[PDB]
RNA sequence: GACCAGGCG
DNA sequence: GGGAAGTAGTTACGCCTGGTCATTAC
């Protein structure tokens, strides 16, 4: 009944299969009489199908939306030269004789390049590189070796002009032109026994079909014709190309009948040849473009096929689609990661079919009563037979009685549904991921706050996309293989990816640094709204004044871990490794401390747990952070998905908790520094300026040794920007020094939260020297960069370098640097993505095809081996335990601590 | 002493009396005043094909601004009228003709020969120096400054294009090569010529011709040009020592090798190859004639000063390879031209009246070729007249304004007007282009320059690739135009300089260029320069002469043409700057202007050649004896939107940009007349308010008057995650109070067209029989003669003007349905319904809709500093924190998102702004001469807060106190134009494209969304194959085909009788059906246009 | 339906 | 022959807004 193709083979259509499958004769250049009617044997005749509204095709019956559409032809009254085949025609014409038919080779030549196509013929450059030897020694011969006869050389002039070069005299030569009609009378006499020495195929590629005698003429749904609205007609480009080609072709043919001077039907042939290539490509090679009306180039059969907006990466490749929608998004933390919400106008829009069963009959038939316009309800339903039947008010009474086993009702979405998420450019494999529906009153689509990374969002007016899958195969499809918490972990480089983000960080710091305690209602309202099932709470751990019970930071954390977790490692906040080295020692000698032992020597640099109890040690990046995360890739690794999406949540909401009523905010006193900071500052920019124009003047006196790489004034500039980038750092680390971890910049730099240590030397020391691709700012005046500097003048405030802090002020000159230097950044984003992009299409062009077979082997679609074994060791990456094949220490570490336990 | 605030005073005076679209209307003027005459002067007249006829041209004149009514009549027309009626504000065209007989002139006769746009406020408008109440009466805003065209209803603006220089000579070296290349661009008549000459290995000077594609050596084509003797080539280019052994090197090539006309011979070879031999030498001469340097001319006498000239270029070339020059930067300012309205213009007339010309010809040879000689000479008066065509002008300068496409290839001429608000309409009348490709990197186009200063605004550009290559004037910049030249050159030669031809340049002597040529020698230009400089500061020759030397060269620039830049500064002599506190004491109270002080010598202006010779000092305070000019403002190198930025010098280069750029998408009050005024899109804001913490420029430039935005008190605290990356949480109640409340307005037109024939539209409500009759519950409110009423609630899909097209021809009888709708997506309320009649006679109806729209979650917000975000909570007052001291905040921002932007600047403004309002007086931020920080914050400590900002806030919902206290202030903010009402979309079944039965493109027409390719790339990396099945092929075309097994073809069904076939060859019982893609079969079929022929084998499952 | 110009991530 | 020199082929993905077309001489 349904068959599916299995193969596609390519060839050259004869003029016996044209005249054979055309529907008709084309010989009138018009398209539509003055009522509107198609005219008769023109371009639009109705045997070539239908497009108006109350018309039907007699070669076919159907409607104006039913007909596939049939091919015509058109007589030419002398054939032409098909622009495709230019240069192949060529090639044969110069390898073969003048007037037997035979190829320029003797029989063992014959014979042992028979021998050599015969194998490696599946391949492309190696037949390539065969064909080259045969027309390279074959051009060459000047007397055909099978006959006795003279041969002379040809001339091919693009694009389709040939030149005969034959002797008057010894001295004297002419060229000779070869009309169509001859070349198409010299290649049908080649006989198909050698063909394959040309590289041709007897049975459906012959060389005297490339030579037009008749051509093709496509449908009229291949070129459909709209109706403005003024009343004027609108054609595709296509029907006037044809409209001029049959008018030539009347009027040579005309001409040739009633008998004319050889000058007009050799000129009329050249039009008519001229009018065919533009028709098949109007891109070739040193010929005047067709041009419309208006101007602008026609466009053609060969324009179709390439490009951005071509038949193959423009429908072909990707299309567009029908169940989807668009809108902005919007933060919301409450909802767990694998949940989206969407608008209820959304969701009473998009439908997904259901079929009726006798374990759902009572809700769907709920669900018909409420009509279209309430939320839970449906649009449209579908009988046995396949009727589709509208919902409307004065229906759903009777339809919802009429349901029963067989129908189908395509209802509105409810929460459980499952969608497709994307979010464009899809950059690499984690940009789709399906997520559960959660309606919302509002028109904003809801996500999750740390499934931002893999898509690379932010909430500054992002957009994003959302499909619904329709058919069960693909929903069960989207749910095994598309889950959120399925791409934990990043194929990349076998690390986390989704994880704490911004302010998950500053929380957990919050919560778990030294000194930290919190009253007894603080503690009960965070674990109620983390969601934490706890009903009695823990022993407290000290007494304020008047007796009131406290508990601090460490216990409440312990209360997400796993029973059974033990891991010890070191943060970002390590100051003074000489205080970790004891509690390294403590962990050494005995594999299991005493608790109060570890607890009197707790550090905030050395995590320690120990049984799922945090003995020391504060939050940070390496906890739970993307692509640092400690704690969820062990906890991924081995306790399941769903756990780790547990802890995830739990962790987050307790973290945005503490964050929320502790109080967090910065301000402008949080770049303060004293007086005596501000001294140092000074002296060492007045020390790194002056050390500098020692050097100029040394390069002014000679009396300076170039180093072996360029001349001297390379060595000098080199100079110079080593010692303004020392100035710059020496500057910083005084200000690093005198703000201590009590501000909240500090704070929310220090541990990976956000921003970096150079952006705090920025806003609270020099800016330093700005550059542009490497050098200093050269660009301006003759000799000087703004017009306020003497002529040749190398200082080092001169052409860059800005002594004052972002907080102090900047002068003009240095406002003027800064734009020089920061209109760079734009420009290398503007610039780079293009080449990268190109890049990344190239490659995923050429690897896509490579599977992994049952036997742990690497193979092309042909059948070659390209690895025998995956990797090296068959281990997937994202599987691997950072690229490591196994961590040993870690599974002996752990194996011994249950069992000696 | 002169102190920074006086300056301001001076400066202010200079848009106080010039204003800020001058580039337009100066250039305009003097087009309309000397460019007609120019372009009709240069054809001269018509030399018809009768025995004893010529025609000569005369004077033209404009007339005022008119419109002729379909039935004859000529009427007064006003801006406001052309603009409501879809009509093109322009005024006729006159010229006059004497006519010539048997070589005697006639009685001059005059004709109209078209009509002309003209530019709003110029000197030939209507509205051209009306008082304030005038122009209100006339429906216009005072505070519109005027300067665009008026075309088809519709408002356009020339933007200026960023041409390289006219004449110039540029000397470059290539790498590829030795090549030291010398290139110039020769203009005449709108013809740009390219002629480049230069060295290679070989040593010989090759020379490069346009339609001449073999580089003909350079004496060969000296020798063209006469001067045979090989003395009479070295004292034409140079007389250095190693020059002339270069020479003599040379000339071998073709010293005793060729004379005058063999040269000759061998380029009528080249440029006529194989063709009739006398052809060649006409071919040849006309070629050297009009092709080679056409600047200096196209009569055969000027072949002597072409060879002078080339000569001069080949000298710059070999000086380049002995590196006695350096090679010319091309991003240098002194080097480009700019490109306005009067030229661009004049280019168009050109064409058009060529295009003209050329009709008249050919009517009047017809005319007299079919009537007789008697018809014509009986009344030539009447046989001119009636000749002439006045269609032909008009319409292809209409169409070329319209569209946008100028003559040449050039593209994006003309632009629509972007008219959101005050700033963005300001910002877009002063806009420059460059002509570079978007695609290509072009790394040192894109790059600042020193010479940008006082020119460019280096803040002002666009995001995306257009980055770099679109840039906005600066404030201080001021656009010159031209002189007449010979003049210039008749006085110049009247101080000492000899002529070129008598006396042949040597190093010791001093050149001399006028506009790019070389027109003599002199023994000393470092005094000249001083003499010229001096007598255009006291006030004998215009201003717009510019005079630089370069002592490395010996040689003397002089300009006098117009599109350059040039800045004002003060003149400073002997370490004292030339303006005086009694000077601005007389400036203040009104008996001094700009121009009188430009006029006395204290003010000049200097373009990018004068400014190479300046040692320009900063403030007053830091001039000496070195120095020669005195800097007015530092603050004013910054564009107009830029410049709203307060304290633009706390902040990162980037967040600048970003808010420079946001400022002009920001809503609020507009114009005052946007109830009359019928756009297609609108928007206005409730409340209005001014900026607390503002630049004292925006006071001058008068935008207090037309605000946009209001100020919140915001407070830099963490909330419960809905305010993370860069999401924003803003109160209820305030928002309930009229906070951020805005309207849209929308516009629709509806048109009675008239058809071929008696066939026409009506305005009628539909009958029930009608073809394509909606359902009747959509003609609700429409009044019977077919219009909606006023003030009348409308949802989407309702019909607002009904109207019933004539029957389709095949339906006979049956009139089409064809009413304007709402969009199917929006909700408002009509508010004003307009009738009038078209330029021909038919009706016309513009219908706008009013809706209210309310702040919600989606929308975006963002403050001038560069911070943007959108709502993401709403949030009951109740539950916000509160201040000790009794305040609420307003809005609450993330404390993650400053760090790593470093806006110091929004801190800094929200002290002050807080200041400001404990006060009761504004805080001024003016860039570098804005207030302190620390003096505002000693005041807020005097005041009796903190001088940190912070305050003690206690928690909405426990009701305690936080543990911190908390950053809070006032900052002001605007609403962008991207809502979300305007961005949501949902498609499950719809119309589908013709071509291909997809979906179609488009939120306005119910498309769909696409599927690209690396959403397959990603599906394929999932593995998921049947999700791609129905993604790609089961939502998307899906169709059945018959495919013939035997011979492979598609098979044919007939509906007839039920029966299936393949054409081709007679196999009727092994035919199957096979599912594919629809684009899949139309890919079959393109490829079966071609002869390609593609075979399908099937299979079984 | 195709072009042109300007914006958003 | 191995040096020019002259073709020939490419240059990220979505989305939004608006405006113009789609001949003419007799
Ligand atoms: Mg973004
Ligand atoms: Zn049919
Ligand atoms: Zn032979
Ligand atoms: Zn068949």
């Amino acid at each position: 009944m349904k068959k599916v193709i299995g193969s596609i083979e390519f060839g050259i259509l004869s003029p016996q299969e044209i005249r054979k499958m055309s529907a008709v004769e084309v010989t009138v250049p018009d398209t539509y009489d003055d009522d509107g009617y198609p005219i008769e044997g023109g371009v639009m005749d109705k045997r070539m199908g239908v497009i108006d509204p109350g018309l039907r095709c007699e070669t076919c019956g159907g409607r104006a939306g039913e007909c596939p559409g049939h091919f015509g032809h058109i007589e030419l009254a002398r054939p032409v030269i098909h622009v495709g085949f230019a240069k192949t025609i060529y090639r044969i014409l110069e390898s073969t004789c003048r007037e037997c038919g035979r190829i320029k080779l003797t029989d063992e030549e014959i014979e042992e390049y028979m021998k050599k196509i015969e194998l490696a013929r599946n391949r492309r450059s190696e037949f390539n590189e065969i064909i080259k030897e045969i027309h390279k020694k074959a051009k060459e011969r000047m007397v055909c070796p099978h006959c006795g006869a003279p041969q002379y050389p040809i001339k091919f002039e693009k694009p389709t002009i040939y030149w005969e070069i034959r002797k008057d005299e010894q001295g004297n030569e002419y060229r000779h032109r070869l009309m169509p009609t001859e070349v198409r009378d010299w290649l049908e006499k080649i006989p198909d026994k050698d063909l394959p020495l040309l590289g041709l195929d007897p049975e459906k590629s012959r060389p005297e079909w490339m030579v037009l005698t008749v051509l093709p003429v496509p449908p009229v749904t291949a070129r459909p014709s709209i109706t403005l609205e003024t009343g004027i007609r609108a054609e595709d480009d296509l029907t006037h190309k044809l409209v001029d080609i049959i008018r030539i072709n009347n009027r040579l043919k005309q001409n040739i009948e009633a008998g004319a001077p050889q000058l007009i039907i050799e000129d009329l042939w050249d039009l008519l040849q001229y009018h065919v290539t533009t028709y098949i490509n109007n891109e070739a090679p040193g010929v005047p473009p067709a041009k419309h009306k208006s101007g602008r180039p026609l466009k053609t059969l060969a324009q179709r096929l390439k490009g951005k907006e071509g038949r193959f990466r423009g429908n072909l490749s990707g299309k567009r689609v029908n169940f989807s929608a668009r809108t902005v998004i919007s933060p919301d933390p409450m909802i767990s990661i694998n949940e989206v919400g969407v608008p209820v106008e959304v969701a009473m829009e998009l439908t997904v079919p259901e079929k009726v069963t006798e374990f759902n009959i009572e809700r769907l038939r709920k669900m018909v009563l409420n009509g279209p316009d309430k939320y839970p309800g449906a649009n449209y339903v579908i009988d046995p037979e396949g009727r589709r039947r509208r919902i409307m008010d004065s229906n759903k009474e009777t339809l919802a009685n009429q349901l029963d086993i067989g129908w189908t009702v395509e209802r509105h979405l409810m929460d459980g549904d499952i969608v497709l998420f994307n979010r464009q450019p899809s950059l690499h494999r984690m940009s789709i991921m399906a997520h559960r529906v959660r309606v919302m009153p509002y028109r904003t689509f809801r996500l999750n706050l740390a499934v931002c990374p893999p898509y690379n969002a932010d909430f500054d007016g992002d957009e994003m996309n959302l499909h619904v899958p329709q058919t069960e195969e693909a929903q069960a499809e989207a749910r095994i293989l598309m889950e959120v918490q399925n791409h934990i972990i990043s194929p990349r480089y076998g690390g986390p990816i989704i994880g704490g983000i911004q302010d998950h960080i500053s929380g957990g710091y919050l919560l778990t640094r030294e000194g930290a305690y919190f009253t007894r209602d603080e503690v009960e309202q965070m674990l109620m709204f983390a969601g934490v099932d706890i009903t009695e709470l823990p022993e407290p751990d000290k007494y304020d004044e008047n007796g009131n019970p406290l508990w601090s930071g460490k216990t409440i954390f312990s209360l997400l871990l796993p029973e059974d977790l033990t891991v010890w490692y070191r943060n970002k906040l390590c100051d003074e490794p000489e205080r970790c080295e004891a509690l390294e020692k403590l962990i050494e000698e005995k594999l299991m401390p005493d608790p109060e032992e570890v607890r009197k020597l707790a550090y905030d640099g050395f995590v320690y747990i120990q049984n799922g109890k945090l003995l020391s040690g504060a939050i940070d990046k390496k906890a739970y952070g993307r692509e640092d995360g400690i704690i969820l890739d062990l906890i991924v690794r081995e306790y399941g998905v769903e756990r780790a999406r547990q802890f995830l949540d739990q962790v987050t909401k307790l973290t945005i908790w503490v964050i929320t009523h502790k109080g967090f905010t910065t301000g402008i006193d949080d770049e303060d520094l004293p007086e005596e900071a501000r001294d140092r500052i000074r002296e060492i920019i007045r020390e790194a300026e002056e050390r500098v124009n020692k050097l100029i003047e040394a390069y002014k006196r000679g009396e300076l040794e170039p180093l072996p790489g360029k001349s001297l004034e390379d060595t000098l500039e080199s100079l110079i920007m080593a010692v303004l980038a020392e100035a710059r750092d020496n500057a910083g680390a005084v200000a690093e020094k005198y703000l201590g971890m009590d501000n909240h910049t500090v704070i929310m730099a220090k541990t990976g939260a956000r921003g970096k240590i150079l952006n705090i030397t920025q806003m609270a020391a020099l800016l330093g020297q700005q550059s542009i691709r490497g050098k200093r700012l050269y660009r301006g005046f003759r000799g000087r960069v703004l017009s306020h500097f003497k002529p040749g003048d190398l200082g080092a405030r001169a052409k860059g370098f800005v002594v004052n802090s972002y907080k102090s002020g900047l002068t003009p000159q240095e406002y003027f640097f800064h734009a020089m230097g920061g209109r760079e950044g734009l420009v290398d984003t503007a610039v780079r993505t293009a080449q990268s992009g190109y890049m990344q299409r190239r490659l995923i062009n050429a690897l896509q095809d490579l599977k992994v077979e049952y036997d742990g082997t690497v193979r092309s679609p042909e059948g070659i081996i390209v690895q025998f074994k995956y990797g090296e060791d068959g281990v997937d990456p994202m599987k691997s335990w950072r690229g490591k094949t196994v961590d040993v220490d870690r599974i002996i570490v752990r194996t011994l601590l249950k069992m000696r336990g | 002493d002169v102190t920074p605030d006086d300056l301001w005073i001076v400066m202010e005076s200079y848009w106080q009396e010039k204003g800020l679209v001058r580039q337009h209307l100066d250039s305009y003027n003097a087009f309309i005043e000397r460019g007609l005459q120019e372009v009709v002067n240069e054809f001269g007249g018509i030399k018809p094909d009768i025995p004893d006829f010529e025609v000569k041209f005369g004077k033209i004149r404009v007339g005022e601004p008119e419109f002729q009514e379909p039935h004859g009549q000529r009427k007064p027309l006003y801006p406001m009228d052309a603009r409501i009626r879809n009509l093109t504000y322009a005024a006729p065209l006159y010229l006059e003709m004497i006519p010539v007989i048997k070589g005697v002139e006639q009685d001059p006769v005059e004709v109209r020969i078209g009509e002309l746009p003209i530019m709003l406020k110029s000197k030939v408008c209507r509205l051209y120096g009306l008082s304030d109440e005038e122009l209100i009466k006339l429906g216009e805003d005072p505070k519109d400054p005027g300067g665009y065209f008026i075309i088809n209803g519709s408002e356009r603006v020339i933007v200026s294009i960023e041409d390289i220089a006219p004449n110039r000579t540029l000397v470059e070296k290539d790498e590829r090569q030795e090549k030291y290349i010398a290139k110039v661009f020769s203009y005449r008549h709108g013809y740009r010529a390219l002629v480049a000459v230069e060295r290679r290995k070989d040593g010989i000077l090759y020379v490069d011709i346009p339609n001449v594609p073999k580089p003909v050596k350079f004496v060969y084509v000296m020798r063209a040009l006469g001067l045979e003797r090989d003395k009479d080539i070295v004292e034409a280019v140079g007389n250095d020592p190693e020059v002339q052994q270069i020479m003599f090197d040379n000339l071998e090539d073709a010293s005793d090798i060729t004379t005058q006309q063999e040269a000759l011979e061998f380029i009528g070879k080249l440029v006529a190859p194989g063709q009739a031999r006398e052809y060649r030498l006409k071919r040849a001469e006309y070629v050297i004639d009009n092709n080679l340097l056409p600047h200096m001319g196209v009569s055969p006498e000027d072949r002597i000063k072409k060879a002078y000239y080339l000569g001069m270029m080949a000298l710059k070339v070999i000086e380049l390879s002995l590196g006695r020059r350096p090679e010319d930067d091309k991003d240098h300012y002194a080097n480009k031209r700019l490109r306005l309205a009067g030229d661009l213009l004049k280019d168009l007339f050109r064409v058009a009246f060529s295009q003209l010309v050329k009709d008249i010809q050919y009517q009047m040879t017809k005319t007299y070729q079919r009537k007789g000689d008697k018809y014509t000479f009986g009344n030539i008066h009447r046989f001119i007249r009636n000749s002439i065509r006045p269609d032909v002008l008009t319409e292809r300068i209409e169409h070329a304004l319209a569209t946008g496409a100028w003559p040449g290839g050039r593209t994006g001429v003309s632009q629509l007007l972007d008219r959101t608000n005050y700033m963005s309409t300001l910002s877009h009348l002063r806009r420059v282009t460059s002509p570079l490709d978007r695609e290509q990197p072009h790394f040192e186009a894109r790059d600042l320059h020193g010479t940008h200063w006082g020119r460019i605004c280096p803040t002002e550009t666009p995001e995306g690739p257009n980055c770099g290559l679109v840039k906005n004037l600066a404030l201080m910049a001021q656009i010159t135009t031209a002189v007449p030249e010979e003049e210039i050159r008749e006085y110049l030669m009247s101080l000492g300089i000899v002529p070129i031809e008598v006396r042949r340049p040597d190093p010791t002597l001093w050149r001399v260029y006028l506009n790019g040529v070389l027109i003599g020698t002199i023994e000393d230009g470092k005094a000249l320069v001083q003499r010229i400089r001096q007598d255009r500061r006291s006030g004998k020759i215009s201003d717009v002469i510019n005079v630089a030397y370069y002592e490395d060269v010996k040689e003397v620039y002089v300009n006098s043409d117009d599109g350059r830049v040039r800045r004002p500064l003060i003149i400073v002599e002997n370490g004292v700057p030339k303006l005086t506190k009694e000077h601005v004491q007389a400036v203040k109270e009104g008996r001094l202007k700009w121009s009188d002080l430009i006029k006395m010598g204290i003010i000049e202006y200097l373009d990018a050649e004068e400014e190479e010779n300046a040692y320009v000092a900063m403030w007053p305070w830091e001039v000496t004896e070195e120095h020669t000019h005195l800097e007015l403002m530092p603050a004013a190198i910054l564009g107009l939107p830029a410049s709203l930025v307060p304290y633009p010098e706390h902040n990162a280069a980037p967040r600048n940009t970003y808010g420079a750029g946001m400022a002009k998408q920001s809503l609020g009050l507009g114009w005052a007349n946007f109830r009359i005024r019928v756009d297609t899109r609108g928007h206005l804001l409730h409340y209005p308010q001014i900026p607390l913490v503002n630049s004292r420029i925006m006071k001058a430039v008068g935008y207090e008057d037309r605000p946009a935005g209001q100020n919140f008190v915001v407070a830099v605290l963490a909330y419960q995650g809905y305010n993370m990356e860069d999401a924003i949480i803003i109160n209820k109640a305030s928002i309930e109070r009229g906070l951020a409340r805005s309207t849209f307005f929308r516009t629709y037109e509806a048109e009675e067209k008239k058809y071929l024939g008696g066939q026409t539209d009506k305005f009628e409500i539909p009958d029930p029989t009608v073809r394509g009759y909606r359902g009747e519950k959509y003609y609700r409110n429409l009044d019977e003669d077919g219009l909606i009423f006023p003030e009348s609630k409308v949802e989407g899909k309702d019909v607002l003007v009904g109207r019933t097209s004539p029957p389709r021809f095949l339906s006979l009888q049956e009139r089409r349905e064809t009413s304007v709708a709402v969009r199917p997506s929006e909700k408002g309320v009509v508010d004003k319904v307009i009738i009038t009649e078209t330029g021909d006679g038919t009706k016309l109806v513009k219908v706008t809709v009013r809706d209210l729209r309310i702040p919600e979650l989606g929308d975006k917000f963002a403050s001038r500093h560069g911070q943007k975000g959108v709502i993401g909570l709403i949030v009951p007052q109740e539950d916000m924190p509160w201040t000790e001291s009794g305040i609420v905040p307003d809005l609450i921002v993330n404390p993650h998102g400053i760090p790593s932007r470093m806006t110091v600047g929004q801190l800094i403004e929200a002290i002050g702004g807080k200041v400001a309002s404990l006060k009761g007086r504004r805080v001024d931020g003016t860039a570098f001469i804005g207030e302190p920080e620390e003096k505002l914050r000693k005041e807020l400590e005097e005041l009796g807060f903190k001088h940190t900002g912070r305050e003690i806030m206690y928690d909405g919902i426990t009701g305690k106190r936080l543990e911190a206290d908390i950053f809070i202030g006032v900052i002001y903010y605007q609403r962008l134009h991207h809502m979300v009402a305007d961005k949501i979309h949902a498609r499950s079944r719809g119309p589908v494209q013709v071509l291909t039965k997809q979906p179609t493109e488009g939120r306005a027409r119910e498309g769909g969304l696409r599927f690209g390719e690396m959403e397959r790339d990603v599906l394929v990396g999932h593995g998921a194959a049947m999700l791609l099945i129905e993604r790609l092929l089961e939502e998307s075309d899906k169709t059945e085909v018959w495919v013939c097994e035997n011979c492979g073809h598609i098979a044919l069904e007939d509906k007839r009788r039920r029966r299936v076939y393949c054409p081709v060859c007679g196999e009727e019982e092994r035919i199957s059906k096979v599912e594919m893609s629809y684009a899949f079969k139309l890919l079959l079929d393109e490829l079966k246009a071609m002869v390609i022929r593609p075979k399908l084998n099937l299979s079984e499952r």
